[PDB]
DNA sequence: ATCAATATCCACCTGCAGATACTACCAAAAGTGTATTTGGAAACTGCTCCATCAAAAGGCATGTTCAGCTGGATTCCAGCTGAACATGCCTTTTGATGGAGCAGTTTCCAAATACACTTTTGGTAGTATCTGCAGGTGGATATTGAT
DNA sequence: ATCAATATCCACCTGCAGATACTACCAAAAGTGTATTTGGAAACTGCTCCATCAAAAGGCATGTTCAGCTGGAATCCAGCTGAACATGCCTTTTGATGGAGCAGTTTCCAAATACACTTTTGGTAGTATCTGCAGGTGGATATTGAT
């Protein structure tokens, strides 16, 4: 049964996960979910892109994790940026000290 | 497999899928090892950030489940997200309740 | 009617949401012009996307890809 | 005939009341048919004999409508700046220009 | 005979402005003086980041950019007074020109 | 042999006559008393803005100098793309 | 024989090719691609000088400069909308003065 | 008494401009700054055409940009009359390169 | 201040559009050991380019007085517009069939590309002499402005 | 309508930085030619949802009377704002010395790539109970706007 099975992969299952890790009793409609899936794709491409250009001005080819730091730094407003950089240096150090 | 790279970082955002999406889009010749962790993390948080306020927004309007209207009200009422979505239109979002003050009854008050 | 298909009260309804008390008489036509500019502009881009993927049908992605580059990004349809 | 002074809400008040009503609601304020007609009438001139996935037309209806709304706040602001409260097309024309449309 | 104002030449209020509205428009040099617009590209920086230095020609680019702007922010702001049936630019003008641009709210 | 004195209140180096000429060229006639102050601020943000990007770049490929090209990205990327100074 | 000649152009048909690879806009580059491009780029270059060249004759100069280019670009419907977020470096501004700012009725 | 630790080449279109200049005006010069503006003109229009086709392909799962994507870009990216003539001018160049050899 | 005259907002009611719970499903997406490839990091250094001086001037900004008239406030009043009310046409939509066409799947070669030479060129360097026009002078005609 | 009193054009002129010009090497890039790989057109048909039919139903639009006031216009006095005129300062200018700090070439390995190969799981596809809530009903009473 693989015919109409061209995978429409999303973040919905991951969006709901994080939905609960803060508001466990609150739900999310499919319409509002879609927005929340438009958002992640959006915020991805930008940071991704701003880092895609960032290598090239420097004559580099490897998009290291540093690229992302700046990409986000350049991209994200005031305080809302100071936090992101943190949480993303948090997760990287965890992975660096992993199996 | 043994332990997901997601949980090896401690997240709910696929630190695997990112790494593919970054390779399929052609953003660089070589995506680093840290890159998709960082990127996923950063995304994950921002999505927590909205939802937080998007939960609260509904809880003000006596509701349990989130509608688009709960996103739009969440977003604009907050300065730094408003700028981050400064030029985005959420479908069926609506608009914040505001009326210009010169239009108030009895001349201007 | 088409462009006359958009109604004076609907315009008043869309204007009210903007936060407008008093709507002058000419507005209704001017707006109907303003509305066409937008549309012509979007669809032209959208249709150009359709025609690339060799199709006789405008997808709701042709539209996002269009509304994006226009400069009016729309969350809620992207997949 | 005669009516013995009935109720006639003072002008602008039914207007200023509708403002509150529509800002609080979110439903698309254009009849869907005439829109789905105007969408079909324009695109024909770019490609003849086409189709619109019902979402796409609404996607556009969310965009077109939501544009206008914002554009109307800019107008009203422009208008009030002339010390007025009635939006004339002379107002719209400034808002479009500044934004860079007629520009 | 006692009756005829004075004689010293005075050009009416506005007909030097037009003489200038005519002139700067004509050409192209930057209307902000270098050294003083320098110290502000030095200064706004060190306030983000100290020990940093600029290229003779970045500060020459940060000009023609932040210049240009005003002269075209002002472009938009003339337009605006004129629209309030005026001929004078008052701060509220700019602030409306900024808002609608999407520079504010 | 180094110099470097305190650098304060240099928005004044942007002077009323010049804040005039910008406004002359603007196509502008009668300059109210305030504009002079409102603009200087209006200019700070802009500089302020283009600069915490111009730098965020320099700060990156490990440099201590902001270049012509350095700015250009900080312009472009904000929707003010300039031709002339390169790239 | 060169790929410029091969195609008729002047704009480096090989050099635009590389920059479509080094950029990573997509993975694989076509054969028409880099040609079809150096055609556009050239045409435009060509377009904006049949303008900024005449610009120059109008004010009796005979060497193109930035300012001529501003008249060119700005006095021209399409180019102008192609260059709405561009900034011509020392290219003044199209002469223009609004109406209600003119002195009359003696 | 020449050359210092081989300086990297700043390969501009200065010459391809001037060559396409003299065609339009045989007896008109151009400054550095006049010019230096045109380079980033080229430079700029590139990034956009390429990039826009880059998008077209990724909305089509195409791992390649053909001259047909470049065209679609040009047709989206450029305003009206500027589009047509470029489109044609473009094909004309392809046409000639798929008729030699 | 009074009180009808209507629109507003709260608890309480029930039904279904629409989110949730369960299994079978399967390509493909991802993690895991292997073997190879080189990006970029380093340390050293040639070398352009910026900070910094210095000393001399001269257009340029400062402040100041003075008065032309634009902005702002006042009264006003004519006609545009909101209100409301009567029709009454036009959208709604559901409820479900042909049938396009998107979208899926097996083909198969023309088209990309990675591969190693070979010819060419366009950029820096170097030196060297032109030539377009800022720029400064002067004298004719235009604009503005008090009679 | 002049007549003085200014800036403004326009012409002629020079001085020289900024143009254009040859020689020269030359590392990289462009092209040529082969083996080798493969992305996507080429065409066939399965079904998801698009289009017009049907056909009520009344919600929502259009024309119409009335008069409330909002826009604009017409007059008038404060004092803002430009014009000008005297001075004097700090930018500008043209040049010269470290030398900071950028950049180009040599070396080497951690990390990243392609790859054969085992496994997990997110999307599909029905199938079926669950469920917060969108509209219905009081009956309150707040906001409106007449008295
Ligand atoms: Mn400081």
């Amino acid at each position: 049964k693989k015919r109409r099975k061209t995978r429409k992969e999303s973040y919905a299952i991951y969006v709901y996960k994080v939905l609960k890790q803060v508001h466990p009793d609150t739900g999310i409609s499919s319409k509002a979910m879609s927005i929340m899936n438009s958002f992640v794709n959006d915020v991805f491409e930008r940071i991704a892109g701003e880092a895609s250009r960032l290598a090239h001005y420097n004559k580099r080819s490897t998009i290291t994790s540093r690229e992302i730091q700046t990409a986000v730094r350049l991209l994200l407003p005031g305080e809302l940026a100071k936090h992101a950089v943190s949480e993303g240096t948090k997760a990287v150090t965890k992975y660096t000290s992993a199996k | 497999k043994a332990k997901t790279r997601s949980s090896r970082a401690g997240l709910q955002f696929p630190v695997g899928r990112v790494h593919r999406l970054l390779r399929k889009g052609n953003y660089a010749e070589r995506v680093g090892a840290g890159a998709p962790v960082y990127l996923a993390a950063v995304l994950e948080y921002l999505t927590a950030e909205i939802l937080e306020l998007a939960g609260n927004a509904a809880r003000d309007n006596k509701k349990t489940r989130i509608i688009p209207r709960h996103l739009q009200l969440a977003v604009r009422n907050d300065e730094e997200l408003n700028k981050l979505l400064g030029r985005v239109t959420i479908a069926q979002g609506g608009v914040l309740p505001n009326i210009q003050s010169v239009l108030l009854p009895k001349k201007t008050e | 009617d088409n462009i006359q298909g958009i109604t004076k009260p609907a315009i008043r309804r869309l204007a009210r949401r903007g936060g407008v008390k008093r709507i002058s008489g000419l507005i209704y036509e001017e707006t109907r012009g303003v509305l066409k500019v937008f549309l012509e502009n979007v669809i032209r881009d959208a249709v150009t996307y359709t025609e690339h993927a060799k199709r006789k049908t405008v997808t709701a992605m042709d539209v996002v890809y269009a509304l994006k580059r226009q400069g009016r990004t729309l969350y809620g349809f992207g997949g | 005939g005669g009516v013995k002074k009935p109720h006639r809400y003072r002008p602008g008040t039914v207007a200023l009341r509708e403002i509150r009503r529509y800002q609080k609601s979110t439903e698309l304020l254009i009849r869907k048919l005439p829109f789905q007609r105007l969408v079909r009438e324009i695109a024909q001139d770019f490609k003849t004999d086409l189709r619109f996935q019902s979402s796409a037309v609404m996607a556009l209806q969310e965009a077109s409508e939501a544009y206008l709304v914002a554009l109307f706040e800019d107008t009203n602001l422009c208008a009030i700046h002339a010390k007025r409260v009635t939006i004339m097309p002379k107002d719209i024309q400034l808002a479009r220009r500044i934004r860079g449309e007629r520009a």
